[PDB]
């Protein structure tokens, strides 16, 4: 009977001089803290029990109390930053790192979990866990010929804790820590368990969310083809982080973007740009907008893969955030594209949805659309066809919108719109 | 994924 103990009874048992009474009371605490309904974390903290639990972590001759106190401290560290800090302040970090080497797998796993919660608080505790030396023993647990010999839940918890050591910015994780973790991360990215794949992908997405040097560290390990394969997964919890990572990577240099293209990513975008999950569609369109900001041959590969009609589709009908990203993709396309590429854009039907979006309450999207329209008109000039385009815009009703924009609040807006009128509709 | 999680 360790069920429904009072905190006072727990304190009584833990303050006894009897390791087995302490074990019973720690288990009672664990059971209080592992209920879903409002676990009494703060009451346990106020009772002063964290130091006792931390001391129990070191009791090698009573592994049950190591496990029970590890679980209790895990659940305390799962709370607010103040509660996690309470666990850190009691000395828990080195004690958990020492438990990583336990011969009992359920105890090492519980230490992995606790360290995941501590690191998940934020950059400072993440880096403090690293400074206390957690990475080496964590990776040692994964240094096996075949990850399949490990228990599924254990492997999942190891992957998740590793992902938290890769998470967060200001600052990003230490460069040497990333380099030390990456080979194991790449091995996890090839594992067959959906949750391991998802959390590995999330870690890779964290590591690519930064300057081009971080992106390059990742790309050099050769993960882009595997990311593209996972971009094609049926499980949405895998697609989402794989797509996040791909989008991050194409924020980099034209060469890193080209590595994404060469791996076959564009072939997946017909489905991504029509995906029923709004956030997938939005992130896919954001990624496209960064690809169309690249080189003219990269725009050409966007064309060859049949993706301009899919951008026309998103512009015609999508969540408004997705539509704004699509407008960005079009402006980048027209800013970097050849005359022929811009003409092709017009032939795909861009004008009417582009115009229909000008009645938006968002000023940024209006600016973006007007810039795109100007670039298209410049290509038309280069071809001597500006009247055709003006007639198109007028026939679908866009000229009325542009005229209405003459009396717009923002300076750039009415500057742009009256330039258009005086230059092409006079 | 969550930043933290309790064991229930």
């Amino acid at each position: 009977g360790t069920v429904n103990w009072s905190v006072e009874d727990i304190v009584k048992g833990i303050n006894s001089n009897n390791l087995e009474s302490q074990l019973q009371a720690t288990q009672a605490a664990r059971k209080l803290l592992s209920r879903e309904k409002q676990p009494p974390i703060d009451n346990i903290i106020r009772a002063g029990l964290i130091p006792k639990f931390v001391s129990f972590l070191g009791k090698t001759d009573c592994s049950p109390i190591q496990f029970e106190s590890a679980w209790a401290l895990t659940n305390i560290a799962s709370g607010t930053s103040e509660q996690t800090k309470a666990v850190v302040d009691g000395g828990a970090i080195p004690a958990f790192i020492s438990l990583l080497a336990s011969p009992h797998a359920h105890i090492s796993e519980q230490a992995v979990w606790a360290l995941g919660n501590i690191a998940g608080d934020g950059s400072a505790f993440r880096d403090l866990v690293i400074k206390h030396g957690a990475i080496d023993p964590l990776l040692a647990l994964l240094a096996v010929p075949d990850l399949s010999t490990l228990a599924c839940g254990y492997l999942r918890n190891l992957t998740w804790t590793l992902s938290n050591l890769c998470r967060n910015k200001n600052p990003a994780p230490p460069l040497d820590a990333v380099e030390q973790i990456l080979p194991t991360l790449v091995r996890l990215l090839h594992h067959n368990d959906p949750e391991v794949l998802a959390d590995s992908c999330w870690a890779i997405s964290y590591l690519t969310d930064g300057p081009n040097e971080r992106i390059e560290m990742v790309v050099k390990k050769g993960v882009v083809p595997q990311l593209v394969k996972l971009l094609g997964a049926t499980e949405l919890p895998i697609v989402t982080p794989a797509l996040r990572a791909i989008g991050n990577i194409v924020t980099g240099t034209d060469e890193q973007t080209q590595k994404v293209i060469d791996a076959g990513a564009l072939a997946v975008f017909p489905s991504l740009l029509t995906n029923p999950k709004t956030n997938i569609q939005k992130e896919a369109t954001w990624t496209m907008s960064n690809i169309t900001a690249g080189r003219q041959d990269q725009i050409q590969q966007v064309v060859n893969h049949g993706l301009v009609p899919f951008l026309v589709g998103v512009l015609s009908k999508a969540d408004f955030k997705t539509q704004k990203e699509a407008a960005w993709a079009i402006t980048n396309y027209t800013s970097g594209g050849t005359v022929e590429q811009i003409v092709y854009l017009v032939h795909c039907g861009i004008i009417e949805p582009l115009m229909n979006l000008l009645s938006a309450k968002d000023t940024k999207i209006i600016q973006v659309i007007l810039d795109a329209i100007s670039n298209i008109f410049q290509a038309a000039e280069k071809l001597g066809e500006t009247e055709k385009l003006s007639i198109m815009i007028e026939e679908c009703g866009g000229l009325d919108k542009i005229e209405a924009l003459q009396r717009h609040e923002n300076e750039s807006v009415y500057k742009a719109s009256l330039n258009l009128i005086e230059k092409y509709f006079s | 994924p969550p930043t933290k999680k309790a064991r229930v």
